[PDB]
């Protein structure tokens, strides 16, 4: 079912009893799980908080779990899978969904005593009827209506895609009790850029949420702030920004932002010899001397960073580059702490997908949200290195794979997989990390071709997962245009394929558009895709 | 002109209050007042120099890290003297013997990307530059004057306390007071500081191609 009030019918419950949060590596999940955990703080609530990232690992955590606690809130994860068939729970325990994901399963839309989605009615939803999908000529009639119900179920489930952020969800309760700090917003701000820098969500929902999110943060500002006296320098101040694209420019120096951003990188085609000059093009038209623009930001000339944006956008128009301004927020506290949302985002996200080769995934885990929080600021910073790092060798495995012409065409979709032992192969090996750069190469890949009909592709990804299993990740990206709608079909794609051919796949990630695969399964599945997709 | 006397003051100030008012951390865990808790420290071991980074001035107030870019000869002194105020303010009292307020030397730093010595052009002059290279000579230390008192050879009149200018230029002294050249310097009533001449040798890295290294 879902909950209609978050309020009365999902927290004043929760609120008289012990519960375990299981939570996704995600950033989104991690700031509504840094919401979730400060409204419990605030109220007693004897929680423990669990991370997961697959479904081995939330089955293997709930095994555990199952005796003790009744209650349990699941954070960007279960809701597009029959939670009652994974978990197999007892009837008195009670699972909480507050998950992105989408379409909602109809075992979990429908179930009414056991499943509770914290998910709003008025997202983009298309259920079913119950009486579509739930029960001589009475013979004839009823086998007519089981072809209309897996009619009707494929046409439900083909396409996967993300809702309202589970942040802003967390937030919007948080709002209803009358315990929002500026802090928790912060959080509800990087929940919705995590999902927009990862492009889980279409321009238009996202600047519908930014518009919504305007109107908190000016709620919080003149909570107790006017034009006329204002507060200490140490308290959070969130600002809206329309600013600029490029990543992490305000900690980095201008000219390796506009190297290792996707857009101007895919735009300008930096990988190639030739992008250099098409830089210095670009720059020459402002008139940045390169020695302020090859030195760091916060070192720059106040001249030139006056007005730096609408240069930046002025140049970026005639060079072609429509949309170099995006609305997005800051925080500043202090006198020297300023970050953008996207790079919260970024450190974050370089904090959990870190390739280190210490402790487990757990622990990156718990850095990343860590680092969500201002008393662990070093943390934060040391995730904006780690996130200088992941850009530079991901443009570093854009150039190799473009110039190498491993991205090659196989009929309805590209095809394009990481050899063992290459520079920066381990940074992509997790599923997440491996994602993001499969669109920012397929950007790349479609701004580079002159190909009018390989620009309208959508792309297959492969890397190395376990050479002593013999495993790779599989991903699959839908086409990337300026209007897409984000959604894409290769959960199940990959799933008749794989069953199409008796494969060994094991399907552990909550995307169902990431797989893994034994590596020799790969050749009879890449054709039997190729042969479904048509 | 007194128009010069208050911008100068109203510069030194400005550089006052930074060292006053600057903090790091946040309020989920404390705050330090970093360079007054510097100075304190610093003056009562005896130190008398704290190292301002010029990031942290242009988070508090970018006018002042922009100026002293620009006119470092200019605005280093007025930051000195708030230095030395500020210490004055932050120590005090102070016991027997300690009771005469000393000068402090404001070293700076910063985490700008560095600039080299062939890339010095006419422009960076009087300007802050940051250069790396390797040191291949150091003069022993010697004294240089940054306050003289002057008394005239014939009539044995005084001129006290004349500002000397920093750096390795000088002073001209006064034609009229008597001869032409009426005075000699006082070698007691006159106050020194330690002086040492470096030279500093391109970076093997930095060298272009077929070239010798050069040295500052
Ligand atoms: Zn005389």
């Amino acid at each position: 079912m879902f909950v209609s009030d978050f309020r009365k019918e999902f927290y004043e419950v929760v609120q008289s009893q012990r519960v375990l949060l299981f939570v996704a590596s995600d950033v989104d999940a991690l700031c509504a799980c840094k919401i979730l955990q400060a409204l419990f703080q605030c109220d007693h609530v004897q929680y423990t908080l669990v991370p997961v990232s697959g479904w081995q690992e939330l089955e293997t955590a709930f095994l555990e779990h199952k005796e003790q606690f009744h209650y349990f809130i699941l954070i960007n994860c279960g809701a597009n899978v029959d939670l009652l068939d994974i978990l197999q729970p007892d009837e008195d325990t009670i699972f909480f969904v507050c998950d992105t994901h989408r379409p909602v399963n109809v075992v979990n839309v429908y179930n009414d005593t056991q499943i509770k989605l914290l998910i709003k009615q008025d997202d983009d939803l298309e259920v079913p009827a119950y009486e579509d999908i739930f029960r001589t000529m009475r013979r004839r009639q009823r086998r007519e209506w089981e072809a209309r119900r897996r009619d009707i179920l494929f046409d439900y489930e083909q396409y996967e895609y993300h809702g309202t952020s589970s942040a802003m969800v967390m937030f919007e309760l948080a709002w209803m009790l009358s315990k929002d700090l500026n802090d928790m917003l912060w959080w509800a701000i990087v929940g919705l850029t995590d999902q927009w820098v990862q492009d889980k969500i279409t321009q238009m929902k996202y600047v519908t949420d930014v518009g919504v999110l305007q109107r908190h943060v000016s709620r919080h500002n003149h909570r107790n702030e006017d034009e006329e006296n204002t507060l200490s320098v140490d308290c959070t101040r969130i600002s809206f920004e329309y600013d600029l694209r490029l990543v992490l420019y305000q900690h980095w120096s201008l000219h390796d932002s506009l190297c290792n951003t996707s857009y101007t990188a895919a735009r300008f085609k930096l990988w190639s010899v030739h992008g250099q000059k098409r830089l210095q093009e670009f720059l020459a038209d402002m008139g940045l001397p390169l020695k302020q623009v090859k030195q760091k930001f916060q070192a720059m000339d106040i001249s030139l960073k006056e007005n730096l944006r609408e240069m930046i956008e002025e140049s970026a128009n005639k060079f072609g580059m429509k949309d170099m301004r995006v609305q997005t927020f800051s925080i500043h506290f202090g006198f020297k702490h300023k970050f953008l949302a996207s790079d919260v985002v970024f450190a974050t996200m370089s904090l959990m997908e870190s390739p280190e080769k210490d402790g487990s995934g757990t622990d990156h885990f718990i850095q990343a949200l860590d680092s969500l929080s201002r008393s662990n600021l070093d943390k934060l910073y040391h995730g904006l290195e780690l996130a200088k790092k992941q850009l530079r060798a991901t443009q570093q495995t854009i150039a190799s794979c473009l110039c190498t012409n491993l991205v090659i065409s196989q009929g309805p979709f590209l095809y394009c997989s990481l050899m063992e032992g290459t520079p920066d192969v381990m940074l992509f090996s997790r599923p997440a990390s491996l994602s993001l750069l499969s669109k920012h190469l397929l950007k790349s890949f479609v701004c580079s071709t002159k190909n009018r009909r390989c620009k309208l592709l959508p792309l297959v990804m492969a890397a190395p997962l376990s050479m002593e299993h013999g495993t790779v990740t599989v991903v699959g990206i839908p086409p990337e245009t300026d209007s897409s709608d984000r959604k894409n079909f290769f959960g199940r794609a990959f799933e008749k394929a794989a069953e199409s051919t008796s494969s060994r796949m094991l399907h552990n990630h909550f995307d169902l558009s990431v797989i893994e695969l034994k590596a020799e399964d790969r050749s009879k599945f890449l054709d039997a895709l190729i042969s479904l997709l048509s | 002109a007194d128009e010069g006397q208050a911008r100068k003051s109203q510069l030194q100030r400005r550089f006052k209050e930074f060292l006053r008012q600057y903090r790091v951390g946040t309020d989920r865990t404390g705050f330090t007042f970093k360079y007054r808790d510097e100075l304190k420290r610093h003056y009562n071991l005896g130190e008398y120099w704290i190292e301002v980074e010029m990031e942290d001035l242009a988070s508090f107030d970018e006018d002042l890290a922009d100026y002293l870019y620009k006119q470092p000869a200019e605005h280093l002194q007025l930051l000195e003297e708030a230095a030395k105020e500020v210490a004055d303010e932050v120590t005090r009292p102070r016991p027997s013997g300690e009771e005469v307020l000393q000068d402090i030397q404001v070293m700076l730093k910063s985490d700008a990307s560095p600039s080299s010595i062939r890339s010095l052009k006419s422009d960076m002059m009087s300007h802050l530059v940051k250069i790396p290279g390797i040191i291949i000579a150091a003069s022993a230390v010697r004294a240089k004057a940054t306050r003289i008192s002057i008394q005239c050879r014939s009539c044995r009149n005084t001129l006290t306390n004349i500002a000397m200018r920093p750096g390795l230029e000088g002073y001209a002294l006064p034609r009229k007071c008597c001869p032409l050249d009426p005075y000699f310097i006082m070698p007691d009533k006159c106050k020194c500081v330690d002086f040492q001449t470096l030279k500093l040798q391109e970076l093997p890295d930095a060298v272009p191609h077929g070239e010798m290294p050069r040295h500052m």
